[PDB]
């Protein structure tokens, strides 16, 4: 099947639809808050690393909120909710590529475009990895570049209709 | 600092997966040979690739295991979907295990075309479950290691190659019993 | 992978591309036909319960008309069939809402909007449950009003295009 | 007589899936104890909590109730459904089961952390199959009946506290294999 | 020379599945009785329905096979799924094999409600294996063989009835172990 | 889950970013390139053979060419790999509706419609069977209307939009 677990509100007024990742689910100890845009990409696409990471996290907070928490783990509980939390078919994408010398996403790091003066973000793609380091940025500069290119269209677009209504 | 469009700055964030902790397994790579899987603050399972083994008999008792019921159910579980995950396992001889008082100790004798063998299968299995960074035909894996051992442990900050992370467990989820053979008629 | 089962073409001419519900699959034995707009997100969506309820009632119906029959049941046939008529996952969220105390569907009452004059009506969503209830209108009144609002969006940028094509 | 928008009247329908009997099983709940599972309009499974046993042996000979194949074939599958779809199910003796002459009778003693036990893992099982309406850690059930009894049955009006619906078994089917434990390195 | 909306030509192709044969099993069909799955360029299983049985005695000596470890692995894993894809099979002397010197023979003996009868069940995975192109309720199936023979063969054009294809085993694949009847309490 | 496997480039340049059939590919033995727009709607469909089969002769390729090819075969590999290259579903529905005697798709033969002066085309849909031989055009040349028709529209919004953009 799909994966099919609705991300609960963020806590931050600023994105209202949004979703934030708090000090303690990143490494550089800081909050940052996603708006309604790019976590609505989160329920129509099926290939995107960064929302299965969201999801894991959404359902670990909520798992250690309505239940009781023990230190003995209810191992059954995520056996269960796996396939309804994450598509596992790119966890299987992201070995094919490492076991063919292809770059690959080992869910650890993500890049983001930030458009300063508006605040607005796009979507977290997966810092891609290969022979035991980092890609270079200039090796996937053509990607961020697309990544500007999309978010300047659809901007646009959505400017268009706007104009149109009224 | 790298700025695209003009107007858009390229910025970057990394999770930290350890606050999965209570919820799922986590897993990590110490070097080429260890491995280490979490369950919680408390208790964990050591994979390590070596030359010296621990046990030295041909028995695995799981029924007698299983009717004590001493042993951890969490790890037990791990141990189960890890023995069956690996592809066209048919050699029951490589295979021997301890469980007396409660405890895990799995040994995989990989001594011996080397693709269907055991040490294969295993080696795939090992490497799929960390994923943590010979060379053989097609998705071929060989190593100069004679055993695999599993064994229960304590917690301890032993992630100095890979950070931990629950994706090894859960891509061999869906691996389960998918490449296991027939042994009778009615299973 | 993902559902497959195409619908089969509604009896009744009044919504040429849609799906009608006779008496005998409602309680209040009653016939109800909904319209291609809003059975077309049946193809495309995964998050639908009703969607796969059709989709179930569909091969119940087509099992019977062309396959005999009988009193002894074939469950092989359904037992291969289930994932190719609904998203299990969907089931384990429910599930999953169930076991810790968020409101549930439990699959049996649904509700849309009509729009009175015209007769067009929303896909049907799910009736929520929570300690052994149905939860009272007023609880999810925002939803019904969000649905509103996508309906008059729709329709809307439907008649802009319109105007834009002649 | 609820309008929304000023334009937008609600309205409600519910679905009859009592009329679905003839492709795929439908089960329901008669109260917090006793649940049913219809196969067509002329047989089904009756499971029940209660301190009242009916088999007072250790025996389940399924594979001589195979070799005579005098069972419903369809009522043999969902008991072996709802039996894989048990987690951690570690203690044979807990199971005892009766097929002389085509019948079939099941029974799981529940009688004794409680999670760890073949009491919470059945009473999940039986939980989801009927979902049709004490508290412990996590996902974790307790009650105070000590048997659960699976026999077949006729068609009655048993769906006094649920609906019948085909949700329970269809979910559960996904859930089949998923966590058993092994108990031979040869499957 | 179709034209549809006077600017629209309608055109065709068909693939040639035949190259993927290094890389995924590939099933056609010569006739109604025989059909074939090839194994890359140079070995493969020939399935046949006919009235002349092979093999006359009950054993399938698959734990032996596995010892000695002289097969074929991928046409073992075929076998295993093609077995494992049977559904209710529960008759365990209807099927005989031969494993002496790494060779792979099987018999299904399809001698006899004709729905609940291992024939039904081993015709339609074979039906589903080849997918190539009397009737019975729901999706029975009943055919005048006594015998379902699958043996190792070497490379041959033997598809004049239907072009090799991989559809029906990565199909098949999903339906392992979806219908297997439990034989023991503990798996 | 959900398919995952992103085509590999295309070596014809008249298609930027489509995908072209070599002569072995095909039982024609031509080359056939189709262009962007029809390979792109294989990233977000789960219905369509074709795409299936594209991903499926692209797992091919890249597998023969990356890792070391033996006779001897790595059945393992496509076992891991099948669900991330194809909707196993799709399959089943073509069984069933093979059993129920609807015309069903064998993934041999396939049609598309070709707009001669320019070149471009629509994905291909897989040509139904029934009774052992292939369907008369006559028997589903209405879907090949509805192609033609949605080739028109999209086409017709694509303008659209480009007339607003400038
Ligand atoms: C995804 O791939 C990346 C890139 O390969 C990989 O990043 C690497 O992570 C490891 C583990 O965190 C880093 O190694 C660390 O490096 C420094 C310098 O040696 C030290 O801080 C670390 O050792 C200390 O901390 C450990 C953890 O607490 C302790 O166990 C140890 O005793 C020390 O106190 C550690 O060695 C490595 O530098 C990076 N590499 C790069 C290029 O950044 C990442 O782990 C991968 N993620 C997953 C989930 O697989
Ligand atoms: C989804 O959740 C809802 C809300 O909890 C739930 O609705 C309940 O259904 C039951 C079963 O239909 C209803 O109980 C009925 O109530 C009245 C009054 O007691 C009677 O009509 C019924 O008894 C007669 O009919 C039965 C059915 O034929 C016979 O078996 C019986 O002998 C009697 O003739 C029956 O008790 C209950 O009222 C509703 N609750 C509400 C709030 O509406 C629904 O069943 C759930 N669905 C599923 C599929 O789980
Ligand atoms: C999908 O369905 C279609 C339609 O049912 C089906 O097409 C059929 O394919 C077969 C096998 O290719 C064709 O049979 C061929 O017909 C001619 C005339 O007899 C001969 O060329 C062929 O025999 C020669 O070639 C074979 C292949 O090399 C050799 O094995 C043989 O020894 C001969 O040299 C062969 O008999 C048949 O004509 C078509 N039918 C139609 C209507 O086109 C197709 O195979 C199905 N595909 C799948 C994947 O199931
Ligand atoms: C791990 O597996 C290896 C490989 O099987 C084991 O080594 C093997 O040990 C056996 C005895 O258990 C040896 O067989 C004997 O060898 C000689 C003749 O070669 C003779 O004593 C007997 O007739 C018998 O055949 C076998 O040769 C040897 N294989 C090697 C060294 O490659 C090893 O014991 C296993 N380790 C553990 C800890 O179980
Ligand atoms: C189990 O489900 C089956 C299939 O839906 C139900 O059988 C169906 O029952 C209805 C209502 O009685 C029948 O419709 C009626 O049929 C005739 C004309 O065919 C006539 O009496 C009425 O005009 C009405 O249309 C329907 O034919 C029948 N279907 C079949 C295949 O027999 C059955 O009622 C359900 N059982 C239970 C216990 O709910
Ligand atoms: C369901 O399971 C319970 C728990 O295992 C069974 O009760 C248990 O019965 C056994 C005997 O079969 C008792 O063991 C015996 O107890 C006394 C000493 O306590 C003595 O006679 C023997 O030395 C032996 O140990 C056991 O105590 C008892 N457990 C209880 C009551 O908690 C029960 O019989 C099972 N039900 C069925 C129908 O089989
Ligand atoms: C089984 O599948 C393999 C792999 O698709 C087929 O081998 C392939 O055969 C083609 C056509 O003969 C080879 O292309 C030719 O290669 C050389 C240059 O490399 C030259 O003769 C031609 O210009 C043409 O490109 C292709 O290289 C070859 N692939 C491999 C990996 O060897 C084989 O034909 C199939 N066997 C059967 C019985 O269908
Ligand atoms: C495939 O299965 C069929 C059906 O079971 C086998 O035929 C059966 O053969 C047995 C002996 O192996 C026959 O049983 C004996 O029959 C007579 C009385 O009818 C008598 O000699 C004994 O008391 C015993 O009951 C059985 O009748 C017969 N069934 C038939 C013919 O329908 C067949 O041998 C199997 N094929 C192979 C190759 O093993
Ligand atoms: C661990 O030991 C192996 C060798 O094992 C020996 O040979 C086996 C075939 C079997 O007979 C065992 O009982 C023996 O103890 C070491 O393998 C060597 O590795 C180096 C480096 O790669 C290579 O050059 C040698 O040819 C290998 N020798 C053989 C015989 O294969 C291996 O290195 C040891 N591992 C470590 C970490 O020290
Ligand atoms: C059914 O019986 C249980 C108790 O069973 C007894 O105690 C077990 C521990 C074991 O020794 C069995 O063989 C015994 O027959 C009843 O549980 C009681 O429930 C009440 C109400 O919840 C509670 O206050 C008591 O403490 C429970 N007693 C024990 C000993 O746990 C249960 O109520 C009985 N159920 C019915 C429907 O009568
Ligand atoms: O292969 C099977 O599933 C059954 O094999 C039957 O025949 C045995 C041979 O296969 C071989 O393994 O050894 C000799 C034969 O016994 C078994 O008899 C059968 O076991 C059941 O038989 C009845 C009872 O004694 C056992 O406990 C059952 O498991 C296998 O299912
Ligand atoms: O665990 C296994 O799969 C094999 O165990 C082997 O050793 C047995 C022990 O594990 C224990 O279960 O009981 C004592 C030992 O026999 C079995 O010998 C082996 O059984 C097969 O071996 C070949 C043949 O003799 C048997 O009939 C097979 O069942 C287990 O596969
Ligand atoms: O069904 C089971 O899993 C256990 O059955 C126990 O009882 C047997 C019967 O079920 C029947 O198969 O044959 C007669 C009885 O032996 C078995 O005793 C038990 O076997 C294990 O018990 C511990 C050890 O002695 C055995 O080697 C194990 O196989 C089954 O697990
Ligand atoms: C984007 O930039 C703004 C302005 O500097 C900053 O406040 C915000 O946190 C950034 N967004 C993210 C997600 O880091
Ligand atoms: C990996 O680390 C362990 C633990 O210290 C050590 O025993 C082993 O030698 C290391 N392996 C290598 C190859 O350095
Ligand atoms: C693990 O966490 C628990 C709280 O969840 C705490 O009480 C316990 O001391 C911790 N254990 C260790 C070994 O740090
Ligand atoms: C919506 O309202 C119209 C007008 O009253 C009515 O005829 C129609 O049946 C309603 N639609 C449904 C689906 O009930
Ligand atoms: C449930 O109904 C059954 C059947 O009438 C009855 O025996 C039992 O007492 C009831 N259980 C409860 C808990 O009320
Ligand atoms: C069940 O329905 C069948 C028709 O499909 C009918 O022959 C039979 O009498 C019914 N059984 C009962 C017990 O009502
Ligand atoms: C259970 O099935 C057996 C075997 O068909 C039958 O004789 C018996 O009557 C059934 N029991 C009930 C209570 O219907
Ligand atoms: C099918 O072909 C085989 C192999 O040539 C032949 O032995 C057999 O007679 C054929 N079967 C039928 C039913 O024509
Ligand atoms: C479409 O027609 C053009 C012009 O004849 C031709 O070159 C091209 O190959 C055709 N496209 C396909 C995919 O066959």
């Amino acid at each position: 099947g799909t994966f099919t677990w609705t991300l609960s509100d963020s806590e931050g007024k600023d994105t209202p639809g949004g979703y934030c990742l708090t000090r303690w689910m990143l490494i550089e100890a800081e909050l940052k808050c996603f708006g309604n845009t790019a976590v609505a990409k989160c329920n129509e696409k099926h290939d995107e690393e960064f929302c299965d990471m969201l999801r894991l996290f959404d359902f670990n907070k909520q798992a250690i909120q309505r239940l009781k928490a023990e230190a003995q783990m209810s191992i059954q509980l995520i056996n269960k909710a796996v396939n309804a939390l994450i598509n596992d078919q790119l966890i299987m994408k992201n070995h094919l590529r490492d076991i063919m010398g292809i770059p690959y996403c080992n869910y650890s790091k993500y890049w983001y475009l930030n458009h300063t003066t508006t605040g607005r973000t796009s979507l977290p793609k997966c810092w891609l990895v290969s022979n035991g380091s980092y890609l270079n940025e200039t090796h996937f500069s053509d990607d961020i570049e697309q990544q500007a290119d999309n978010m300047i269209t659809e901007m646009l677009q959505k400017e268009y209709m706007e104009r149109q209504g009224k | 600092t790298s700025l695209y469009k003009g107007v858009y700055e390229l910025q970057t964030l990394e999770l930290n997966m350890e606050t999965l902790n209570m919820t799922m397994p986590l897993s990590c790579t110490k070097n080429n040979s260890h491995h280490y899987i979490m369950v919680g603050n408390e208790t964990g399972l050591e994979l390590t690739l070596t030359n010296t083994s621990i046990i030295n008999h041909k028995f695995c008792n799981l029924s007698d295991a299983h009717k004590k019921n001493l042993y951890d159910h969490a790890l037990m579980s791990i141990i189960s979907t890890f023995h069956l995950s690996i592809p066209n396992f048919n050699q029951y001889e490589a295979m021997s295990c301890d469980f007396n008082g409660g405890k895990i100790s799995v040994q995989y004798n990989l001594s011996h075309n080397h693709c269907g063998t055991v040490a294969n299968g295993v080696l795939q299995t090992f490497m799929r479950m960390a994923w943590g960074g010979g060379r053989g035909n097609w998705d071929c894996i060989m190593t100069s290691y004679q055993y695999l051992i599993i064994q229960n442990t304590t917690w301890e900050d032993h992630c100095q190659f890979s950070r931990p992370s629950p994706i090894g467990y859960l891509g061999l989820l869906s691996q389960r019993t998918r490449d296991i053979y027939i042994s009778r008629r009615l299973l």
